[PDB]
């Protein structure tokens, strides 16, 4: 909840049977790191993806990268989302007052 | 003696009054049209609706904090009184969104959230403006405890600033009508300290003179208190789940304390966590993009000593508070800034100006008509 | 407003004063008057209802109103016109 | 001022016990030696000091004052004497006069244990007024004196022997270094001010100067005597008319003590009240150093200003008189002037503050960064030309006073509408 | 200025139309034929308008005075 | 106050108290009360403080009964001199003519002190700061002058301060000088004292602050932005009290102005004719609510 990912992996009982038993727990935790990285970075690095991810080989790297669609950038980053369309400001861009506070002062 | 004893008679009266309820509500249209047809009175059947529920929720506090285990009076409210007034037929009128307005303020008190989408779908009625003050006090309760903070604050600004055409009248408020509008005010006040930056629009709900006293509260907490905190937490957690009243102090009863304890807790470490975040919130966003040195004395700012900056960067950025592209190459850390504006209320402002006029026309016209 | 404050200086603070004065005195004397309570009480020049100003004053507003109204509706439809004119 | 006229027909004819004299032909910082020189005479004597203004600048002359008291330590001040070689063949009144003393304290001592173990209420008052002239004769012996006056104090003519011996309790032990029985006689004293005595002209001005000398120095929590001697006898920035004022001092302290305890809001009544009365307006035109702070701020100078207080961060650096907080002072003196100066500006570069100052323009950044971290500055900077820039430019005032207008009055037409 | 875009934009249009235009000018013919069948039909009416006005005129000297 | 320094006399008057003292002293210390009123508002013109030296002529200057003081007094003049057996007392008290102090001078003091002040202030008010006038003070002395429309060239001392007012409403303050100055070398004024060209270098240096002043006042409704070079050289000013001027105006009327020092430039953009009428709109309305809640202070 608080985005210590890192911590988590590292604090985690690996021979305990009831984490083992939750189908589909070890996809679902990547999926929600994953879905912060891609809602929050343009731009990842290589080696972080993989730190934020429970540390992944780079074979199990691509299993997790080509499952958003993420594509290599150079020296020697990946490419999560673009820079102008993780702006798209909904304020300031606006004042179509006019037609409704127009109407209600009509009469 | 006395008090209990009362909530007694109040549990016999609304059981009987229940038990009648049940009973002849779903064909008694001889009894319904007598009662429709002869009076030229009707506010009364709204305001016994709400007494009742206000009444109910103050006698149910009392015997919940006393008896803290295994008791009989949420399953008996419940499953019976809140289920059977629920299920069955409203009466012709705003009687079923009444009925639905203490199942969901029982709901809240409970905290078991989730079916408002069920009762907002099965709430098609016209909002005639009480009606849309209590949807909205409990629609705002409800974003408050999903933690959506950007939507709890507009709910919670238009039943503080309360100009939401109401016409009330015949003592409908109703004997707490100050301690609510401050129940409001106090998670307006909350939701402003997470928020703020951004609102610019507080000024419509609270008068400056709360405005500044909340802003040196919300200055300080952001910069090193505790006390704030303390006093926020105080006071905002004896608003948040509504008990209406207490009991009273001694030494012999454990009971009460139970119910506080358990109370003190859940609000506790979730507002600890988004107290936090509303720390970290508070670095301005000087300039949208970094080299090394500039990211470095962000590092210092952040934290020190030394080991391990960097590393709870990450964490504290992933929190919420930033979306970035990063270059390895050029080593330059590319951000947005988060922005907002102004003259937005005055549109709001330049209409309700208009219908205060025309209600104060309409008021000495009403006059008027007695000296003709 | 300095007409409606000249009027309520007369009927209000005159009055409050000769009441608080008056219960000082204590506004009853049995064997003979009562004469500085003789004295107490004659009518300022407005004691009451100076509408031959007053009524003449609202037809006035009412006509600066109509004024402010036929200004505000000019101005409605020539922000219209301006807006309707350059956005094509 | 009442009092003020009190002091008019006076004219500085003030009663204290060195008169006049105080070690001459003094070189560095003429203002601070002058200084010290009223503040002697008006302390009836310092010792220690002497130390310090020698320490400052060498000065043979304390040898002067130091030999002619002999209850600071007689011991003391014969070593001081014959390390220097002072050739005096004049020290034969003390062997006498401390055996006369040592037969006094015993013969006294006797009945100290009596009358407690008595209890008895003549017995300790005669016992008492019986001690009272030995403790007045001597207090080096100054247990002894506090011992004396942890209980009573009070002797038949109470007024003048209570507030003589508090003053003298005072002094002794802010002398000694006993800092709780000196923040128990400032406390004393203070309540013992109210009552008060005759209050013939000098004696009032005493009492003030005696207040300014406990609260001057700084031991431990002065900025609470600072409030309490400000409010006392209604805000003064020296508390004497008559053109020779000269305390001179006191202002400096008192203003870093409301910087560093209390926000700033605050020091524009300061400004009026305290700097741009008469009473600081002679002080001013007898202290530079003093007048550069007040001068600069109230004219709102950027690069005039601020080389000349660096030049005065050098003399006060150099200043040798208690006052604990001193990089305190400088530090909020950097920031305030700063916080002045950025209150209507435009922009600042982030070198053109560094080079003024002699700072580096990376420390001069996390400098200006923490004004941002405290909200002593809105800003943004500029990450790309290296400038910092403000814009509080305030674009409509009409909805805050819209906000007022018809929150009152339509609510009372509310309320109107009930009966 | 206030009021110019509204004004200048009609004057313009009006003055393009009203100068040349045969659209404008068919119209009118159409108009003046509406307007001598008014007239033609308000002949009529005004030889029995004399005959009420008269009587009219003169019982409102007598009835008003 | 004349022949030490001007911080012993106050520092003296506020020491003394003697209010209570005059009431009970009788006509002839009242007559030096009078004497030592006139002469510390003289000598605080002399230092150049325009508010101390009109605050110590006020008691003066709101009687019209000066000219009685020194002996000068008519039987009939409003309507109360009398009667004549009790005035040839008073004509053998008061007073000798080498004793005389000039009132026509006093005025001039007076009114000149008060012009440097108002004159800044009506115009930062009325160009929509409006929200401090003082019923009574400089704008009533000006107005009887104000309103004639036949007043052009002057020979008398209050038509001299007309002309002066005329001057500085529109701000051009070498004319400002000039008329101030030549007009009391002419008239015999700036010879009585050897202070005369410091006194002239003062309220020199006055009209060059408060004519930069007014013209920041009235072109702040059309400034964007300013740059301080132009004001140094244009009111023949060092950047020093240039920096002055401009900073305690934004600081202490609270203006929205961004000002850089170091690139000697004033950023604004205040303007407007319609936020103009916008804002006195507002206090004629905020006028309509004090009123409205004055009303109901009257009735409860």
């Amino acid at each position: 909840e608080t985005c210590h990912f890192q911590a988590f992996w590292q604090a985690l009982d690996e021979n305990m049977d009831l984490l083992e038993g939750i189908t589909g727990f070890e996809d679902s935790v990547r999926k929600f790191i994953c879905h912060v990285v891609g809602i929050t970075y343009q731009h990842i690095d290589r080696w972080l993806l993989a730190e934020m991810l429970g540390d992944l080989t780079d074979s199990q790297l691509k299993m997790w990268m080509s499952k958003y669609g993420w594509s290599a950038d150079e020296s020697g980053q990946i490419f999560i989302c673009s820079q102008e369309e993780s702006i798209k400001p909904k304020n300031i861009v606006e004042k179509i007052d006019f037609d409704s506070v127009s109407s209600i002062m009509a009469s | 003696q006395w008090l209990w004893d009362i909530i007694d008679e109040f549990i016999y009266q609304f059981q009987s009054f229940s038990q009648y309820r049940c009973k002849t509500a779903k064909k008694s249209e001889e009894e319904i049209d007598f009662l429709r047809s002869n009076p030229k009175i009707w506010n009364v059947h709204s305001v016994l609706n709400v007494l009742h529920s206000l009444v109910d929720k103050s006698n149910i506090n009392r015997q919940l904090e006393v008896y803290t285990s295994g008791g009989d009076p949420e399953s008996v409210a419940g499953e019976y009184g809140r289920h059977s007034l629920y299920k069955m037929l409203g009466y012709f009128s705003l009687v079923g969104l009444l009925r639905l307005h203490s199942l969901l303020g029982d709901y809240y008190q409970a905290i078991k959230v989730l079916e408002n989408i069920e009762l907002n779908k099965k709430s098609m009625y016209s909002r005639v403006p009480e009606c849309q003050v209590t949807t909205y006090y409990y629609v705002g309760f409800a974003y408050l405890m999903m933690r959506r903070y950007q939507d709890a604050i507009r709910v919670f600004a238009n039943i503080l600033l309360y100009i939401q055409r109401t016409k009330s009248m015949f003592q409908r408020t109703t004997y707490k009508y100050e301690m609510i509008n401050k129940q409001n005010e106090q998670m307006h006040a909350l939701l402003a300290i997470a928020l703020t930056m951004y609102p610019m629009r507080i000024d419509e709900s609270i008068h400056l003179q709360l405005r500044e006293k909340y802003g040196d509260k919300m200055l300080r907490m952001q910069k090193g208190d505790p006390q704030v905190y303390e006093e926020l937490f105080s006071y905002s957690c004896p608003k948040f789940l509504s008990p209406v009243v207490p009991n009273y102090d001694s030494v012999h009863p454990n009971y009460h304390k139970e119910p506080f304890l358990q109370q003190l807790k859940v609000f506790s470490d979730e507002v600890q966590q988004q107290a936090q975040l509303s720390t970290i919130r508070s670095f301005l966003k000087l300039y949208t993009t970094m080299p090394v040195a500039k990211l470095a004395g962000f590092l210092d700012l952040t934290e020190q000593e030394f080991r391990i900056q960097l590393l709870v960067f990450k964490h504290k950025m992933k929190n919420l508070v930033w979306t970035s592209g990063i270059s390895a190459l050029d080593g330059e850390f590319q951000s947005a800034s988060e922005v907002d504006f102004y003259i937005d209320k005055d549109m709001i402002h330049i209409a309700d100006t208009k219908v205060a006029r025309r209600y104060g026309d309409f008021f000495i016209r009403q006059i008027h008509k007695f000296e003709e | 407003r300095n007409t409606s404050k000249q009027q309520q200086q007369k009927h209000q603070y005159q009055q409050r004063r000769q009441q608080e004065n008056m219960q000082r005195q204590s506004r009853g004397e049995p064997p003979l008057p009562e004469e500085d309570l003789s004295k107490l009480f004659k009518p300022p020049q407005p004691p009451a209802r100076m509408d031959s100003l007053l009524i003449a004053g609202q037809i006035n507003t009412y006509c600066q109103n109509i004024k402010e109204f036929t200004a505000q509706n000019l101005g409605k439809l020539f922000m219209a016109q301006a807006l309707q004119e350059y956005n094509n | 001022y009442d009092l003020t006229t009190r002091i008019a027909h006076f004219l500085d004819r003030h009663l204290v016990f060195p008169l006049l004299e105080f070690l001459s032909v003094k070189e560095i910082y003429n203002e601070k030696e002058l200084l010290q020189g009223k503040l002697d005479l008006l302390s009836d004597t310092n010792m220690v000091d002497f130390a310090m203004d020698v320490y400052k600048n060498l000065y043979s002359d304390d040898i002067p004052h130091a030999l002619r008291e002999k209850r600071t330590t007689v011991v003391a001040q014969l070593k001081q004497l014959q390390a220097e070689t002072e050739p005096i063949v004049k020290m034969f009144e003390d062997p006498e006069t401390t055996r006369q003393m040592q037969s006094t304290r015993d013969g006294r001592m006797l009945f100290d244990y009596l009358a407690d173990k008595h209890g008895f209420r003549q017995e300790y008052l005669d016992t008492l007024y019986r001690y009272a002239k030995f403790q007045y004769e001597c207090g080096n012996y100054s247990g002894a004196a506090e011992y004396l006056y942890f209980f009573r104090v009070l002797v038949p003519a109470t007024d003048r022997n209570a507030l003589s011996s508090l003053w003298g309790k005072l002094a002794s032990e802010i002398l000694m270094q006993n800092w709780d029985a000196a923040m128990e006689d400032l406390t004393r004293l203070k309540e013992t001010i109210d009552n008060n005595s005759v209050s013939s002209p000098l004696q009032s001005l005493q009492q003030r100067t005696w207040l300014i000398h406990w609260s001057l120095f700084v031991f431990f929590n002065h900025p609470k005597g600072r409030d309490n001697i400000i409010d006392l006898f209604l805000y003064q920035p020296q508390y004497l008319n008559a053109i020779q004022t000269m305390c001179p001092h006191i202002l400096r302290y008192l203003t870093t003590a409301v910087i560093t305890n209390k926000d700033v809001r605050k020091r524009r009544q300061v400004l009026k009240d305290l700097v741009k009365v008469i009473q600081q307006e002679s002080y001013t035109y007898k202290d530079p150093i003093t007048e550069f702070v007040e001068c600069l701020y109230v004219n709102f100078d950027f690069d005039g200003a601020q080389k000349k207080l660096r030049e005065c961060e050098s003399v006060l650096v150099n200043d040798f008189f208690l006052v604990a907080c001193l990089e305190d002072f400088i530090e909020n003196a950097r920031l305030f002037i700063f916080e002045t100066f950025c209150r209507i500006h435009q922009c600042i570069s982030i070198n053109m503050l560094a080079d003024k100052l002699n700072m580096t323009p990376e420390e001069a950044e996390r400098w200006i960064v923490n004004l941002i971290r405290n909200a002593r500055l809105d800003a943004k900077i500029d990450s790309k030309l290296g400038h910092v820039v403000m814009g509080n430019n305030a674009v409509s005032p009409y909805q805050q006073v819209i906000e007022k207008t018809k929150s009152l009055s339509f609510r009372s037409q509310m309320l109107a509408m009930n009966i | 200025r206030n009021q110019l875009t509204a004004m200048s934009s009609v004057l313009a249009k009006a003055l393009e139309v009203i100068k040349p235009a045969h659209i404008l000018q068919e119209k009118e013919e159409q108009h003046q034929l509406a307007v001598t069948a008014y007239l033609k039909n308000s002949r009529k009416e005004h030889q029995r308008i004399l005959a009420r006005r008269q009587t009219i005129e003169e019982r409102k000297e007598r009835l008003e005075s | 106050y004349l022949h030490s320094r001007w911080y012993q006399a106050r520092d003296l008057m506020l020491m003394s108290h003697l209010q209570d003292n005059i009431q009970h002293a009788d006509p002839p210390v009242q007559i030096l009360y009078n004497r030592t009123m006139v002469q510390l508002g003289i000598c605080a013109f002399r230092q150049g403080l325009t508010k101390d030296a009109h605050n110590a002529l006020l008691d003066i200057q709101s009687s019209g009964r000066a000219k009685e003081l020194l002996g000068q007094g008519l039987l009939l003049r409003s309507l109360q001199e009398r009667n004549q057996e009790q005035e040839k007392v008073e004509r053998r008290r008061q007073v000798p003519f080498h004793l005389h102090i000039n009132l026509e001078l006093l005025e001039c003091v007076y009114l000149v002190s008060a012009m440097l002040l108002e004159i800044p202030y009506m115009a930062a008010h009325e160009s929509d700061a409006r929200r401090r006038m003082i019923s009574k003070q400089f704008h009533h002395q000006l107005r009887v002058g104000e309103r004639q429309p036949l007043l052009g060239p002057p020979e008398s001392m209050r038509e001299h301060v007309v002309a002066a007012s005329k001057a500085m409403k529109m701000g051009d303050w070498k004319t400002c000088h000039s008329f101030i100055i030549n007009e009391k070398m002419n008239g015999k004024v700036w010879d009585l004292f050897p202070e005369a060209d410091k006194v002239r270098t003062m309220l020199v240096r006055k009209i060059q602050e408060e004519s930069l002043r007014t013209y920041l006042f009235t072109y702040s409704s059309v400034y964007d932005s300013i740059s301080m070079e132009t004001l140094s050289d244009m009111f023949e000013l060092d950047l020093p009290t240039v920096h002055s001027i401009i900073s305690k105006m934004i600081i202490n009327e609270e203006l929205m102005a961004s000002l850089d020092q170091p690139t000697q430039t004033v950023v604004m953009h205040r303007t407007e004719p319609t936020a103009q009428q916008n804002l006195a709109l507002q206090l004629a309305e905020k006028l309509g609510s004090l009123v409205e809640n004055n009303e109901r202070v009257f009735d409860h």
